[PDB]
């Protein structure tokens, strides 16, 4: 057939050693990566229809009154938000006699490998957002908060990091850490050089690295949480919900036709005429994070943060930037790149003209800054639909 | 320590790895396409016309077809053996759990897989009537699983099972759809993965060892695990006889007719059609062909291949396949000499019968342990030590020469007077353990009637 | 959980897909044209003369015609009585429904489908007041259907069926006239009038299990659905022998006759009528022909093919067709010789007899389950737990040598002074469970006279 | 769409298609509208009115 093709398995190079005294399974392969978000977010029942989440909102109230003062009138209020599933899928192909032989158990092994890849794709879509389908609402890296943990974790998590949550009125309930964090917990020392997170004579593994709690909150460990320059998270993991409409749903054919090319330029091959078997796999996840601001990103040493500022349609009035809660003077939607830089460094604390950076044209600014950045657009008299987001580490 | 939900995937991996061995003997019993069977003298486009061969099915069937179990003997306390097959006797309860599980049916299937793959497995549980079933909820659910579905890791020191996994596949997609794990003090099951993926369930058991017994075709002590009964000798004469049938089959199409040639006479002198290189000569029976001078022409033939040159090799491979199997010579039609007399029958069967009697002993040991575990599983406490001595009673595997036994059993009994007691006449007749109990009840009635 | 209207179409689609496997095996039993049967030596204008070979039909008929059920057996609660007589005992109850459905006709047809297709289905229902005239209104209506008309999702985790559908095709081709769907608690029927389903007429049922039971031709334990009995070896020797027969037949039409040539002879000197190419040889007896001798003219001839060069290979394929099926040799007519004595018969049939004993045990498990369901369906409540231990008594499938059996049993009984109670001598003689009751009545009367 | 089968779209479709099969027969046999060449005539071909 189309022998040794990149797209099908055909007694390619891999099976040169087969059906002889080959040394069992090998002694060196690592175990399959478990999903992570699927063990920390609550699973919510999801139909193929998607779901509606209701929410109360009305600021209903009562007033103190004197005798004979006529009593006031009030109204409650409610609102709703929709959530939809999204599909993830793959196909793999092998010669029918390769399926009969099943060399190195490949057609069995492949079903485990695709399951891992599909699990990993969900966690990447939830944590860093790398390829997330448009139906997924929010991802953890989209948070406007960050903290360093380098000199010792205790000050980093229990004091500084928690301050950046409770100042926003958002609580801390779990923390999620990558294996690469172990040296900075082992290196977390008092002034005498005794470790904080392990006891005398040092036989035991360091407390959070046994999934022990830190300051009451459970620790969740992982081998693959880290990306870019972020090594973990702390926050209210009750703010995340996920679902799955159905299972991984393996299906198989000896008889269909596949396009090995693209929709734009096809390259059809019949599975029947070339005598190939193909397996079809799909899963139908869904996700909602109620508020991405409820999480502190953890960083292995100090970083800058960078934001995209969007004034699309802004046509009258002024907007207000704020750094760690300290408001700038107001800015016009038409203002220059250097005007925005001069305004943010005019906040009364810690900022400087040599550390802060601003780039891009009027109304489309990008801001790079040593802190949490927030914006009030309510001074725009016309052209609502303005927004702000994080976009990378600085 | 090890977490069972990790051990699960490790045993599933070892189980899938084992399946690559079993395909080798399945291909001989189902007669699937095999490379070494293909006849080389047949031209490449005729290679689709595969000739299959039935020696391995014929042999493995002819062993498992003869085996049947009648019951068990458990030895008595201080000489009590004349007592009935009823009356709640120790040896009869272990036969009720055989009938109630229809193991009469299922064990003849399980013994066939034990020959095909060299092993099968027997498994034990109390039933869970929390799921609706057609079983008596008191009876221990002794059941049989093939090595295509259950895998068990033997400790080579004790020859005990350490642990075992049963897997089942949902449909033609060949995904796994439940995984049950047996551990020395518990049975734990990822009850289904019916879409979605699983959630666990567990039931601890009264035994101090795994409630799975391998029934295995181990042919001498050097086998820590049974070999397939389809022996390398029989495979090689199976594949040889496939080549000879396939070469002969192709020869009958291409060469059984002597090809006809004319020399000298030109194609233009015959007046062949120049677009297609032929004439439609009329060819009905009476005709004579006149071919002109042909510039000094002559007619001559290539000879036919004669198919008896292959049939003598097919006969030689049939004699070899009879020799290496040990079946009666007429089971492979290697001689038409049917045994004229009741002696000459078991003359010819003698190498089959002595083989089946060894398989009855070798499998009888598995049915000891399957019943000894099932007693402890049900009754709790400990095994009454008479059960460690229990032995299976199988049927006589020879051809049932009924009338030839009636002369002997009559003459040995000679009404009251002869050398055997009545009961021994029934044992020699081969009326079964269950039947000889039915017999006493009818004989009591004929005695009371007078 | 699930919805009938979509489940109906979901099963009906899987059922139509199953019909593409089944007809590949039917093409052997019904002996329709197979692409592999055509004899490649026969020229393209004669390949309309198919030759159809009857090994598949012969084999399935020879098994399926030798299976008979005498009656059920059900064990007594404490072993109190060997048989509890004709006073409506638990076994004669089940036998009443067997006769009341004419199951002795329908079963031997159903067994022929179980052997062709690998499965066929028993089904159980109460008879309607409104529909099915001509049945006893108290008995459960138990009827059997082939896999060309009923289909069931057998559940591999539990060996029950999830659901099943019966599709009635109309008198001609593709039109479904009705579909009936069986649930664990319900049944629904749609008629398909005017191209549309009507509303599902429906009944509950008193089980908690689907009232459909598969007979399956389970060859060995890991054969999870039952294969066809026309195994790949027997298909292969069927198709191989079809080709040899077709070449041999074509040879007699073209080539079994010497072909006669004259060289040197000028067509003009022989007086050929040149616009036709012929002259009329008057053939009668000894009329000597004469010719001029120019160009070295001489007569020579191509030889005929030996038709025997095919026949002596057909005689080899018959010995294979016997060897792979285990039929008595004279069923293939391999040779003239056949067993001269009762002793030689019992040996000659020894494969086919034990093959049928193996099939009887495998189909017995289906008729046990069908009767346990039929019991719940009329009688209600939980089944008396003796019924889990019931057994089916099939007739002895061997050729009945009545004279040898008579001489032998009369010797064992010896006018009551021998080693046998009277009514064991009856079941050795082979008088059936149903027939022996009449001998108890006749003997009870005969004792009033001698 | 097949998993959900909203408003029984699939079941409804088969009934509407089967109706269109029949109308494509009658309008082929009466008035010839799209008759295949295998049909040996249609009633509107009569010379009588």
């Amino acid at each position: 057939s189309a022998d040794h093709s990149q797209i099908a398995q055909t007694k390619d190079t891999m099976f040169t050693g087969y059906l002889d005294p080959v040394q069992a399974k090998d002694y060196f392969a690592e175990a399959e990566k478990t999903s992570i978000v699927q063990r920390v977010a609550q699973k919510i029942p999801m139909g193929a229809t998607g779901i509606v989440i209701p929410h109360w909102t009305g600021d209903v109230s009562a007033q103190w009154i004197g005798e004979g003062d006529m009593k006031p009138i009030t109204k409650g209020n409610m609102t709703k938000r929709d959530v939809h599933p999204a599909k993830i899928a793959t196909i793999f192909v092998a010669s029918a006699e390769t399926v009969r032989a099943n060399p190195a158990n490949y057609l069995g092994t492949m079903r485990t490998k695709v399951a891992t890849a599909i699990a990993m794709a969900f966690d990447n879509a939830a944590l860093h957002g790398t390829n997330a389908p448009s139906a997924f609402q929010g991802y953890l890296d989209q948070s406007n908060k960050t903290q360093s943990i380098s000199p010792n974790a205790y000050q980093g998590l229990g004091v500084s990091g928690l301050t950046k949550l409770v100042t926003d009125g958002k609580k801390w309930t779990h923390t999620l850490l990558d294996d690469t964090v172990e040296p900075v917990l082992n290196g977390s020392v008092d002034a005498n050089g005794r470790p904080l997170f392990v006891e005398s004579t040092y036989e035991s593994l360091t407390t959070p690295f046994r999934e022990g709690r830190i300051l009451g909150r459970p620790t969740i460990l992982s081998d693959h949480v880290a990306e870019g320059d972020v090594v973990g998270y702390a926050g209210d993991f009750s703010q995340i919900i996920w679902g799955q409409v159905g299972g991984l749903s393996f299906d198989v054919t000896d008889q269909a036709t596949l396009n090995l090319g693209s929709q734009e330029s096809p390259n059809f091959v019949s599975l029947w005429q070339h005598n190939l078997v193909a397996v079809r796999v799909e899963a139908e996840y869904g996700l909602l994070i109620n508020d991405v601001n409820a999480f502190v990103k953890l960083t292995f040493d100090p970083v800058l943060t960078t934001y995209a500022l969007d004034l699309d349609g802004a046509s009258a009035g002024n907007f207000t930037l704020s750094l760690d809660g300290k408001t700038s003077a107001n800015i016009a939607y038409n203002a220059s790149t250097a005007t925005v830089k001069s305004a943010i460094v005019a906040i009364d604390d810690g900022v400087s003209a040599d550390d802060v950076t601003v780039t891009g044209s009027a109304g489309d600014y990008t801001i790079t800054v040593p802190g949490t950045l927030t914006a009030d657009f309510s001074g725009l008299t016309d052209g609502e639909g303005a927004s702000i987001s994080v976009v990378s580490v600085g | 320590s090890i977490d069972p939900e990790k051990l699960r995937d490790q045993l599933l991996d070892a189980f899938e790895n084992k399946q690559n061995e079993l395909k080798s003997s399945k291909a001989y019993y189902d007669a699937e396409r095999r490379p070494d069977a293909i006849g080389l003298a047949v031209p490449l486009d005729m290679r689709k016309y595969l000739a299959h061969v039935g020696y391995p099915r014929t042999y493995v069937d002819a062993i498992a077809e003869r085996q049947e179990l009648e019951g068990f003997r458990i030895p008595s306390a201080n000489g009590e053996e004349p007592e009935s097959g009823g009356e709640n006797d120790p040896a009869s309860e272990l036969w009720d759990w055989w009938q109630a599980n229809n193991l009469d049916i299922e064990a003849t299937l399980g013994h066939t897989d034990a020959l095909i793959y060299g092993t099968a497995y027997i498994t034990i549980s109390m039933p869970d009537p929390e799921v609706d079933f057609d079983v008596d909820p008191e009876v221990p659910l002794i059941r049989v699983e093939p090595p295509t579905a259950l895998y068990a890791e033997v400790d080579p020191r004790t020859r005990k099972v350490l642990y075992a996994i049963r897997a089942i596949y949902g449909a033609d997609g060949n995904e796994i759809v439940s995984a049950t794990l047996y551990l020395p003090d518990t049975t734990m099951t990822w009850l289904r993965a019916e879409g979605e993926w699983e959630a666990p369930t567990s039931t601890p058991h009264g035994l101090e060892m795994v409630p799975v017994i391998p029934i295995s075709n181990r042919t001498r002590l050097s086998d820590l695990y049974g070999t397939s009964e389809i022996s390398p000798e029989l495979r090689s004469v199976t594949d040889a006889a496939a080549q000879i049938l396939m070469n002969m089959q192709g020869t009958a199409n291409l060469m059984a007719i002597p090809q006809r040639l004319i020399f000298g006479a030109k194609p233009e002198e015959l007046g062949i059609n120049a677009e297609t290189g032929q004439r439609m000569f009329d060819a009905y029976m009476a005709r004579i062909l006149a071919f002109e001078g042909g510039e000094g022409a002559h007619a001559e033939q290539f000879s036919a291949a004669e198919l008896r040159n292959f049939v003598d090799a097919l006969d030689a491979l049939d004699r070899k396949a009879a020799s290496y199997s040990g079946l009666p010579p007429q089971y492979l039609s290697s001689s038409s000499d049917n045994p004229a007399s009741a002696e000459a029958i078991k003359a010819a069967e003698s190498r089959l019968v002595k083989k089946v009697e060894r398989k009855n002993k070798i499998f009888g040991g598995a049915w000891e342990q399957a019943m000894r575990l099932a007693y402890k599983m049900v009754k709790g406490g400990d095994i009454p030590t008479e059960y460690y001595r229990m032995e299976t009673v199988w049927r006589d595997p020879s051809t049932p020469t009924y009338a030839a036994k009636a002369d002997a059993a009559a003459k040995l009994f000679a009404n009251g007077a002869g050398l055997i007691p009545r009961e021994r006449g029934w044992v020699d007749m081969g009326y079964t353990i269950v039947e000889r109990e039915q017999m006493r009840q009818w004989l009591e009635q004929d005695q009371k009637q007078g």
